[PDB]
């Protein structure tokens, strides 16, 4: 159907015709399988629902303390792979910035791209620092298995290699299931995660040293999805600093070479940007039609080039751009 | 006396012990001593090193013990990692891999430069 | 071929890379029971790496070992050699034999009440486990499985699979000092058989390789938290007849454990009781003693 | 006999002697450390952690260096 | 312990400074040894006389 499902599995409203209905899966995860067993709690929320409520079920509802620091972590949604002792610093500077500020990581969820490598980061971790997952309902692998008002239901780490659904990471403490009532399709967390990252900016914090609670935001990799969520980070109110990793490919990489070679935003030569334009049409793939036109937002990013912190690879852990950012963002 | 210390503390407890158990009244007057428990004992029926701890204080005490568990087995593995037959040991593994990574390098980047002689020559 | 079968031919090759890479993926049909039989066959002939990747796929230990899941680990003889016969003999004949005889729960307890000495008392030779032998040879299950499994790992053995169960589960300290006191009293039976010095020299080790276990986890406990270090020394553990890590260490006679800071600290604490006037004692104690009035000008800790 | 009172140009003379000898003892000691055989292992072991992730880049985009460089020959 | 080796790097008079920071870490362990205190507490001490010596 339109949503993705078999025609006799039924049982927004524009093509799908939806009805809101209570909630009924939310509970406790047993994570059997994987190495070590982690229980992890979930609740399906719909796309729609108000933020104040999130954060009251957040802190009472969850027994989860407010962090010091909100590291997202924002990338490409299909499986890349990355340099080995690359993927390692990161993860160690990850690991080493979440147990010094006691931050919640908002990882993806669902264990493709940038998600299995926040996951592979947790094992070098192995033994506090939640990992709050906001991944679509509709994509989870065994959404039967999900179904239970309290219960501890048994979630293996079974991922058929050719289903479309995808299996939740085993490593992550907790999770968030966003039901917008469709299968397989991504798009509805997205705006969910981005008002519940800014409900959680609102909250000020107990030492009040910037601004409530601060947010960190680390890109790898990335399409223009990232670049999109790039500009509306950086020209938010407050706005909230981009910390991109490079020696990834994909957007991050667009990202750097331009900020290495950018000085005031928009004073890049005509040899280096009509290289960028190739390498954005040819390099990763896109349409040189709307090559000026992610060059026109890339511009628009680069308008604010004082919070946007890049990580140059060459000891040197990200937890260093990671804490200069937390400076940098905090006023 | 390379066991001296360790031999007296281990009297210690011995004597601690023992000397806890003991009545308060010295050995001529433990009979009085022993008329009061016996007294306490029968009013009690016919009419310090064993905290016998809660349930909740139980399970605190067993997440200690697995997070010392736990940073144990991660410094002696540092420690393994960081020692220096180890080191020799992955440092000698990494120089075997690198001398067939460059002679690979070196055999085929003759072809690649003389490829390219050639492409120059033939321009 | 099917997954078990698989998995039994990799546990021959003793190769567990390849059960891990190709047995335990993606699509497999495990049938009912054939992961606690697997885990069985791998605990019987010394497997820790398989009994590792088994528990890494989640066998359920606290519901695999039953009574008879035990009894059949103790009767087992697919593995190393081990003294138990030997100890079975000498109980049964001290209680007072074929060769086809099965080790009963209750007579390996009163091994480990042989062998521990002194006030100890096994849970297996209590009353409530002896009507629950009675009338069966989640009431048969253990509720703490990795202590058994401890126990069984020491009294046949099976050092690195002692080593694995002393990994895993809770009250790791007792453990630890259970199995050298365990290690060292069957090393003393040994001796006293004047048997093979390897064999007697391996236990030995095994004690003194667990007494320094005991000892960096208490030096780990020391480094964390000096008060959850005394609570974890002083707490009474139901599941070795009541007794303490010190008397457990006591028991062991083992100089290296009482020989630390905090144990040091804690028995300085208990030796004079509720009083602070403790600079350059004795004296001050003599002349309370001599001196009735001489108490009130003493230091004396709050409650 | 032993307790010589300096004057205050010979005592800024024995105190910048002996800012001088901390200097230098402090030099001797990190060159110490930093000849000792275990310092040297660990910045060896540290260095060839570098170079064969250097050299694995080197070698896997060498090889597309090569490819491209033998379809540029095949195409002329 | 660090904060003293750091203050020892600085300023003047400094053999003068280490034998009186000798002395009176020594001092200390013995006043903590004549309490019979904790072996650690006192053992450190007497680590930082030596070390100061």
């Amino acid at each position: 159907c339109c949503c993705g499902r078999l025609i006799g599995q039924h049982v927004w409203s524009i093509s799908k015709h939806t009805q809101l209905s209570p909630t009924d899966a939310f509970g406790t995860i047993e994570f059997q399988g994987g190495g070590h067993s982690n229980k992890a709690m979930y609740v399906r929320v719909s796309f729609d629902t108000k933020p104040d409520l999130l954060l009251h079920l957040m802190t009472k509802e969850w027994q989860l303390e407010l962090p010091k620091l909100l590291i997202s972590v924002h990338g490409g949604l299909q499986n890349f792979e990355l340099q080995p002792k690359l993927k390692q610093v990161f993860g160690k500077g990850l690991i080493k910035a979440a147990m010094t500020t006691g931050a919640w990581i908002f990882t993806g969820g669902v264990n493709t791209g940038v998600i299995r490598h926040v996951g592979d980061a947790l094992k070098d971790h192995a033994s506090k620092i939640c990992t709050i997952g906001i991944a679509p309902w509709g994509i989870v692998e065994n959404q039967e298995d999900l179904i239970g008002r309290d219960v501890v239901r048994p979630y293996q780490t079974m991922s058929n290699p050719m289903s479309k659904l995808t299996v939740l990471n085993s490593m992550h403490s907790h999770f968030i299931l966003a039901d917008n009532g469709t299968t397989g399709k991504y798009g509805a967390e997205v705006k969910l995660r981005r008002q519940l990252e800014k409900h959680i900016s609102l909250q000020k914090i107990n030492t009040r040293i910037g601004q409530g609670v601060p947010v960190v935001a680390l890109i790898v990799e990335g399409g223009p999805n990232v670049i999109s969520i790039v500009l509306e980070y950086l020209r938010d109110t407050p706005p909230v600093p981009v910390v991109v990793c490079d020696g990834s490919g994909r957007a991050s990489d667009i990202l750097a070479f331009g900020h290495k070679y950018s000085e005031e935003g928009g004073l890049i030569n005509e040899s280096l940007r009509d290289q960028l334009l190739v390498t954005i049409q040819k390099t990763f793939t896109y349409t040189r039609t709307q090559a000026q036109h992610l060059f026109i937002i890339l511009m628009e990013c680069m308008k604010k080039k004082e919070l946007i912190t890049v990580f140059r690879m060459g000891h040197q852990d990200i937890d260093l751009a990671i804490l200069t950012a937390l400076l940098k963002g905090a006023n | 006396k390379s066991i001296s210390n360790q031999v007296w503390k281990f009297q210690r407890y011995q004597l601690i012990m023992t000397f806890h158990e003991r009545p308060v009244l010295p050995p001529p007057l433990i009979i009085f001593s022993h008329m009061t428990m016996i007294f306490q004992h029968l009013c009690c029926r016919w009419r310090g090193l064993k905290l016998f701890i809660t349930d909740d204080e139980l399970k605190k005490v067993h997440d200690f013990e697995e997070q010392c568990i736990e940073e144990y087995f991660r410094e002696k593995d540092d420690r393994f990692n960081s020692s220096n037959d180890e080191r020799i040991r992955v440092t000698s593994e990494r120089v075997e891999n690198m001398s067939m990574r460059l002679e690979e390098v070196n055999e085929r980047e003759h072809s690649m430069k003389a490829s390219l002689q050639t492409v120059d020559i033939r321009l | 071929a099917s997954a078990p079968d698989q998995l039994s031919l990799a546990l021959a090759w003793n190769r567990v890379d390849i059960a891990r890479s190709q047995i335990f993926i993606y699509g497999q049909q495990w049938p009912v029971g054939s992961l606690e039989q697997a885990m069985l066959d791998a605990l019987v002939l010394d497997r820790v790496d398989f009994v590792k990747l088994l528990i890494e796929n989640g066998v359920s230990m606290h519901r695999f070992l039953t009574i008879s899941r035990l009894e059949e680990l103790y009767n087992t003889r697919h593995g190393p050699s081990n003294t138990l016969y030997h100890l079975v003999r000498d109980v049964k004949k001290r209680e007072y034999l074929p060769p086809d005889y099965r080790i009963s729960l209750i007579d390996i307890g009163l091994v480990i009440e042989y062998l521990m000495g002194g006030a100890y008392r096994c849970n297996y030779t209590r009353k409530r486990f002896r009507t629950l032998y009675h009338n069966l040879f989640e009431i048969n299950h253990f509720p703490f499985p990795f202590h058994e499994l401890m126990v069984w790992a020491v009294l046949m053995k099976r050092q690195k699979m002692a080593l694995f169960f002393w990994q895993h589960g809770e009250e790791a300290m007792a453990k630890a000092l259970v199995a050298c006191k365990l290690c060292k009293a069957m090393a003393h039976e040994a001796s006293e058989n004047d048997m093979v010095d390897d064999i007697s020299q391996e236990l030995n080790h095994n004690s003194r390789d667990f007494g320094q276990l005991a000892v960096e986890l208490l030096d780990q406990s020391y480094k964390q938290d000096e008060q959850l270090a005394m609570k974890l020394l002083t707490y009474e553990l139901k599941n070795w007849s009541n007794a303490t890590c010190l008397q457990l260490a006591v028991a062991a006679k083992h100089r290296d454990f009482i020989a630390h800071t905090c144990s040091q600290m804690l028995l300085t604490d208990m030796w004079m009781g509720r009083l602070r006037m403790r600079k350059n004692s004795g004296l001050k104690v003599i002349l309370g003693i001599l001196l009735p009035p001489s108490i009130l000008s003493l230091e004396f800790k709050n409650k």
